[PDB]
């Protein structure tokens, strides 16, 4: 928790690479399915 | 350690309010004397503190008297020295890194003392939390 | 020398994890940290790795379905060739299979590599088969950095040096003020932190020479020798007899005395069109 | 194309007759420009194979020839005549093709 | 506004 | 955690649970204690023109947006469903425009 | 960049924000209209006006800047 | 143009000082200054 | 407008082919859509207010964070994009009217890096242990000495003041001045120093300061001197 | 004006090589080169000495130095081509007297053997030496290539003979020439009238064990860095040779070692070697001409400190340096074979 | 294949050199490592020149300016030098008049970079010799009176990237600006940071022998 240069501006969130590159945050969404990955405007959140 | 001395054995909440005020003053000064310190002893023997198994004489005398035969010059037998650092001593070494600068005192702070930054074992047991 | 390093530790965690400490010592002041600074984001972003980028089940029931007899779905398996560590030199594209034809564990030894690539860990289990099926799948492995985005593709990472880390320490001098850099890397088997050390090193060299290389790109109006392009203009200019560009004669080459050589040379004054300046 | 040669071989063959002017490279296997040079007078020979012929000489081990022919480095290159009328123009230095073709066509 | 006229 | 695995700066007694961390892209320390964690994040599932716009751009004056936003954006052809159903209650919603030159009563089109 | 710059010299400049921007908005159709010349890509009628009218306050902007 | 602060930035202070550019400069300078103090407080912080 | 500028370039020859290459999203749509989008305001509607946009890697609207499910409005006519550009922005309107408050101050973590870029020294107590500087002759040498870590963004420093007008005060009469017996004399302040002499004049003034308040100045004044830049 | 103009005497011709010889690089075989068979390393390492002196100008140049190349080229189009290349490369060439009489890279008899008309650059003669250049260039810097003409002979000892008139620095770089290996007393006969007068000498390891007439005793392409390979011959090896003017001789191993000696001090500085090697550059000649040109730039930016040992390891340092740069940029420039 | 270019120079002042160099193309996360390195090494790795330490043997009496003054001022005082160790300058003038950095007497190897630099104004006939310690050191490294000049032949620099082309390679563009002090111009400042860089790393390839 640090504030970096205005990209975590009122609780934007910087992320690493490496969410990408673990599937970390990979999910699945039937409709046929599709990888979504994490991507700039997705919402995290701690409980 | 005698830097300062309290009015009992006890620091009272008025102390600890100043302390809270004015600790980074006597943190410099600590490093200062750090700094002083590894001025005087010469690297081996301020860092030998985390080398355990470097069992030689790292006076700057020794060193000097080392030099005199094995041509190995103060800085081969530092990186000897440190060749014999065990990672977790390493670990425990980068608080003296420049950019870091951790307080010499906390540094050296045993379990017991350390302990009593919260106040001891927590009354409910850990244990009970504690799940694989 | 003065100016020394060591291999100060290694370790073999795994076949898939190792761990080197190196020291080196009388830097001076403010080079420890443009050294380790420079040498981490080399070790963690400029050092290339090779994995598998590409699988191709030979029978392929439907792209995201099951598949029989695996103990795993297809995704497993291909999250655990994700996992798949390649210790290759060469760049390029390249290819492999798996003619796995009875049950049992399917793991990285399986793997038939080309001549170039080779397996940093045989151990690493693929796949369990239940039943003797003949299961062949085909893999095409790639050498490149970072990341990069019908047989399946592999969202694989080619970022061999799995950490990396700096300490800079005081050496003492109390007037040069000279430092200690230790540095830590851990490493895929891919790599050996010490060659991780080097090719880090000579990656940067390599980002580094570019502005050392002939200046400002203009040499000639690719090539290997430098000399042949202007030997072509000359030999042309000759053959249409087009007399010579005053932008290629120089003031150096003409009569005029030393003491107003060295005050144009002062100048900067270089070429005749530079005396385009009135 | 180009044909290695032994100092015995080079000496009949300058000493005999020919039809052709004749280039003979010296080179040596440490030399890096040498292979530029056997670049440039493979083209050479592709480009003039049956009106030019061209050897190459290994200073290497035929080293007695070489200091007995002048040559004070590498890579270098000397175009006999194909009669002894006027005799060997020798050339030093990585030069451009242009400067054999001006040779073997403007000076022979 | 602008439509003042 | 820091006594066993000897990571001195998990807790750093002169500030419990921050430490003191570096910019990737400088090597330099920032110099005051982050908080640091490894807290458990989850990722989450994912024109009308409306009055309070039209009071705004009329309040900047900017009237010819607002007639496009109101208009062409999608008299108005509104305005003759508004004519049309109170002509609809028998009641004649009558535009009239007056020539400033010719005093002439031009019905408009509705 | 610069531009809005030039906006506010002529917003000082002309006496009634709201006449100024009517004035340059007939400009603007008045152009389109006088000249047939599309003139719609990498560079726009008001843009073109507002540097017509800084050039004409005597300041060096080329048309669109 | 403006006074050396050697004084805290209190968001009064700061909000003084905005209003007094705004009225000093109008607009034209103004939307520049703030928009370049936002990125020095980006860097500082 | 995409389709118009695909027939201004001539390489659709009716819109049905335009739609085409548009449905293709061959990156020939791309540079004309970079085209169109040059000096085209929109409107965004959250609250509404007008704004250049530029073409933006990623799929998410991108603001500003002093102007912030946004919409997204594009004025038709060239009436409407000439009031959009000179009345909707947000430079016309830096100011809410119910008073005259600005809008757009410095506000979250710049103001608190304000704050601290402003909070500068540690004093006296805070400062020695017990009761009892470099001098730079001008910012930027100050700032190369910090960014050659001979000074913290913390420690005091004294500046020379050759602008040795707009000297800020506090209405405090010298704490000590110092009168040497050739006529020379210093006075010294809590935040600043002046020497001057009864023969002669005013040497220069120096300021006691930091670099962050030294920073907080230059920055706004290289702000100034950014802006009218274009005054030449 | 400064800085101080270095005059380099000799030939310019383009990726010329005056010799190579059996050599021994400072690498660790173990690991990277028994584990890269990506990189290119030659079966039989053989290093040049250097280039020519116009190599070693356009080195200096590209150091910041200012360097003029003295010589001259022809009229014809390699001459000028040649001479674009220096200009361009900001080596001064208001030494080169370009001639229109004279073919450039082209010496133009020989039947067996025969010297008849030589080259442009074998043929500068003692009227073309820019004496105006020669009061301004502190330090003159020449090759043994210039020493096997005779008439560049006399017209290369005019110029040192000028030069010391004029008070010039005399750099003595042997590159010993391909005809000079085969006899040591036919060596010396030719190179000691300019050796007495040469006030710094780059020599080769292998050149300093042929003018001392010790046969290598060292293993080559065996693949350890044994330090009987890289030995640092004692004083008295070299005291022969040390004629009473000379004051820094420099011994180079290539980019791997480089020694020094002088009067009082002697040493070696341990550089590295496992730069890229390619085809195009197997031979490491632009290495040797860039520690020439570092040499030349530090001895001359700092004439007063010829004999201070600290100042001799800065420049042999700054001199491997310049070495390892310079071969990098030669493979990364003139490139891989297909 | 990479290569740079000098896109922009200027001679603001004397003691100002600007210039701006391209390099491109540069592979994904190359341009920012590049840019980082190269303006610490401009920075506080370029050796640079200045006067380290004045004595005046002689507030003195006749000079206008304070003896502090005196020392600010040459302290401003722009030196380029490939001096090894320290050396001694010395100004030495017989008022009334200006002294200016023109009346340094200059050890072989320093030259001035402004010579119009002011230094003090004697009033009245006056001896005023001043010995100067110059030295050349690192930006990073380290009747007597310490000058303590910072080093700084680069008063600044920075740098930029850009995608370039469209390219789904996304290779990109770095471009640095450099803010020399006059005591080297920008390209020689960028290519004394680029070896001073080398320098630093060739080490790690660094064998010893067995």
């Amino acid at each position: 928790y640090m504030p970096w240069e205005g990209y975590n501006f009122e609780d934007a969130v910087l992320i690493s690479e490496c969410l990408v590159y673990g599937d970390i945050y990979t999910s699945f969404h039937i409709r046929i399915s599709q990888k979504r990955e994490i991507k700039v405007g997705d919402k995290v959140a701690g409980r | 350690t005698g830097q300062v001395k309290l009015y009992g054995k006890e620091p009272t909440l008025t102390e600890t309010s100043l302390y809270r005020a004015r600790r980074h003053l006597f943190k410099e000064e600590r490093l200062q004397a750090e700094r002083e310190r590894l001025a005087k002893e010469g690297p081996m023997a301020f860092y030998s503190e985390w080398v355990k198994a470097w069992k030689r004489d790292t006076s700057r005398e020794a060193v000097q008297k080392h030099f005199e035969e094995t041509g190995e010059d103060e800085n081969t037998q530092l990186i000897e020295m440190f060749s014999h650092q065990t990672d977790r001593e390493y670990r425990i070494m980068m608080g003296t890194d420049v950019r870091i600068k951790r307080d010499p005192l906390a540094m050296r702070m045993k379990e017991d003392q350390i302990k009593q930054i919260w106040g001891g074992d927590p009354v409910y047991p850990t244990i009970n939390y504690i799940q694989a | 020398r003065t100016l020394q390093w060591k291999c100060v530790e290694s370790r073999r965690d795994s076949k898939r994890l190792y761990y080197g400490r190196f020291i080196l010592s009388p830097l001076m002041k403010g080079q420890a940290d443009t050294i380790g600074i420079a040498m981490r984001r080399a070790l963690l972003g400029e050092i290339e790795g090779t994995c598998i980028t590409r699988a191709k089940s030979e029978n392929i029931p439907h792209d995201y379905s099951n598949i029989v007899g695996i103990q795993e779905s297809v995704h497993e398996i291909l999250m655990n060739l994700n996992e798949i560590v390649l210790k290759s030199n060469l760049y390029g594209t390249r290819n492999a299979l798996i003619c796995v034809q009875g049950p049992g564990y399917i793991t990285a030894r399986d793997i038939i590599l080309p001549p170039s690539v080779e397996i940093v860990d045989n151990t690493q289990h693929i796949a369990t088969l239940t039943e003797p099926i003949n299961l062949c799948i085909g893999l095409k492995i790639e050498r490149n950095r970072g990341y990069s985005l019908r047989s399946y593709p592999i969202d694989a990472v080619f970022m061999p040096v799995q950490n990396a880390n700096h300490s800079i320490h005081s050496y003492g001098n109390g007037n040069e003020k000279q430092e200690i850099l230790f540095i830590e890397i851990w490493t895929n088997g891919s790599l050996t932190p010490k060659e991780a050390l080097h090719e880090a090193s000579r990656n940067l060299i390599n980002l580094f020479i570019p502005f050392l290389h002939v200046e400002e790109e203009t040499f000639y109006l690719q090539v290997t020798l430098p000399l042949f392009p202007f030997h072509n203009k000359l030999v042309n200019l000759r053959q249409k007899k087009k007399e010579l560009a005053f932008q290629y004669i120089f003031i150096d080459q003409l009569e005029l005395p030393p003491r107003i050589y060295n005050c144009l040379k002062k100048s900067n004054i270089h070429t005749l069109l530079d005396l385009l300046n009135n | 194309l180009v044909r290695k040669l032994t100092a015995e071989e080079l000496q009949e063959l300058v000493k005999g007759e020919r039809k052709v002017p004749l280039i003979v490279d010296f080179y040596a296997t440490w030399c890096g420009p040498c292979i530029l040079m056997a670049q440039e007078l493979e083209m050479l020979a592709v480009e003039y194979e049956s009106n030019a012929m061209i050897v190459k000489v290994d200073t290497d081990d035929e080293y007695e020839f070489a200091r007995d022919m002048q040559v004070r480095g590498l890579p270098t290159l000397f175009f006999i005549s194909p009669d002894p009328s006027k005799d060997a123009i020798r050339t030093e230095g990585l030069i451009p093709l242009q400067m054999m073709r001006d040779i073997i066509d403007n000076d022979m | 506004g602008t439509g003042f006229n | 955690a820091s006594k066993q695995t000897a990571n001195p700066w998990v807790f750093e007694p002169e500030y419990p649970g921050k430490s003191r961390i570096f910019d990737g892209r400088t090597g330099d320390p920032f110099e005051q204690p982050v908080i640091i964690g490894k807290p458990y994040i989850l990722k989450l599932i994912h024109q009308r023109v409306g009055e309070m716009e039209v009071w705004a751009l009329e309040g900047f004056g900017v009237a010819h947006i607002l007639q496009e936003m109101l208009t062409y954006k999608s008299a108005p052809e509104s305005f003759r469903l508004l004519v049309r159903e109170l002509r609809s209650l028998a009641l004649e919603l009558n535009h009239f425009l007056v020539s400033e030159k010719n005093f002439q009563i031009n019905r408009k089109e509705v | 960049k610069v531009m809005t710059m030039d906006i506010e010299r002529l917003l000082l400049s002309e006496d009634n924000r709201f006449e100024f921007v009517n004035s340059v908005a007939a400009e603007a159709t008045e152009y389109v209209e006088k000249n047939r010349d599309e003139y719609g890509g990498t560079k726009k009628a008001i843009f073109h006006v507002l540097s017509n009218r800084v050039n004409d306050l005597g300041f060096d902007r080329p048309e669109a800047y | 143009n403006l006074v050396f602060h050697n004084k805290v930035i209190d968001g009064t202070a700061i909000k003084r000082l905005i209003s007094r550019l705004i009225d000093h400069f109008g607009m034209a300078y103004t939307s520049h200054i703030l928009d370049q103090v936002k990125t020095l407080g980006f860097q500082q912080a | 407008f995409v389709i118009r500028g695909l027939i201004r370039q001539h390489l659709a020859s009716n819109i049905g082919v335009a739609k085409s290459q548009i449905r293709e999203k061959k990156p020939i749509v791309w540079e004309i859509l970079q085209e169109v989008m040059q000096g085209h305001p929109v409107l965004l509607n959250r609250g509404i207010q007008s704004f250049q946009p530029i073409l933006v890697e990623g799929r998410t609207i991108c603001l500003h964070p002093l102007v912030c499910q946004m919409a997204v409005h594009v004025p038709l006519s060239l009436e409407a994009q000439a009031e959009a550009r000179l009345l909707m922005f947000s430079h016309m309107n830096l100011l809410s009217p119910a008073i005259g408050d600005p809008i757009s101050v410095p506000t979250q973590d710049m103001l608190i890096g304000l704050y601290v870029l402003t909070s500068g020294t540690r004093r006296g107590i805070c400062a020695n242990r017990y009761n009892p500087e470099p001098f730079f002759c001008n910012s930027y040498d100050a700032i190369g000495a910090y960014r050659q870590k001979r000074i913290n963004l913390d420690s005091p420093l004294w500046l020379r003041w050759q602008l040795d007008q707009r000297v800020i005060a506090s209405k405090e009469v010298p704490i000590e001045v110092h009168y040497e017996s050739f006529g020379n004399y210093h006075e010294i302040y809590a935040h600043y120093l002046i020497v001057r002499s009864v023969k002669k004049e005013t040497l220069y003034i120096y300021i006691r300061t930091t670099v962050g308040h030294i920073s907080f100045y230059r920055e706004i004044e290289e702000a100034i001197q950014g802006f009218s830049q274009a005054c030449s | 004006g400064w800085p101080p103009l270095v005059c380099c005497f000799g030939s310019a011709q383009h990726a010329f090589v005056p010799s190579g010889r059996p050599a021994n690089r400072l690498l660790d075989y173990e690991r990277q080169e028994r584990m890269k068979d990506a990189v290119w390393a030659p079966e039989k390492y053989i290093r040049a000495p250097g280039g020519c002196a116009g190599g070693v100008a356009i080195a200096l140049a590209s150091l910041g130095g200012k360097a003029a190349f003295m010589g001259k080229l022809g009229d014809d189009d390699f001459g000028q081509a040649m001479l674009y290349y220096l200009n361009v490369c900001q080596v001064q060439t208001r030494s080169v007297k370009i001639d229109s009489k004279r073919v450039t890279a082209c010496s133009t008899m020989k039947i067996s053997s025969t010297c008849v008309k030589p080259c442009a650059e074998d043929s500068l003669s003692k009227s073309e030496i820019n004496v105006d250049v020669l009061k301004e260039a502190k330090m003159f810097y020449f090759t043994t290539h210039s020493l096997l003409d005779k008439k560049m002979m006399s017209t290369t000892l005019q110029a040192i003979k000028i030069s010391k008139q004029l008070g010039n620095v005399i750099f003595y770089d042997l590159n010993l020439p391909l005809p000079l290996w085969q006899s040591l007393e036919e060596t010396k006969s030719l190179i000691q009238e300019v050796w007495d007068l040469a006030d710094v000498i780059e020599v080769t390891k292998q050149e300093l064990e042929f003018l001392c007439g010790i046969e290598p005793t060292e293993e080559f392409d065996t693949k350890n860095n044994d330090s009987s390979k890289f030995v640092h011959y004692e004083p008295e090896t070299v005291e022969p040779l040390w004629h009473e003017n000379l004051k820094i001789l420099f011994v180079t191993n290539g980019t791997s070692k480089i020694h020094y000696y002088t009067k009082e001090h002697n040493g070696a500085v341990l550089g590295m070697e496992d730069v890229p090697i390619t085809p195009f550059t197997r031979d490491m000649s632009a290495s040797g001409d860039g520690i020439v040109a570092g040499l030349i730039r530090m001895l001359t930016v700092q004439p007063d400190l010829m004999n201070d040992k600290g100042y001799l390891e800065r420049t042999a340092r700054y001199a491997i340096e310049c070495g390892v740069v310079d071969q990098w940029l030669l493979a990364q420039t003139r490139g891989y074979p297909p």
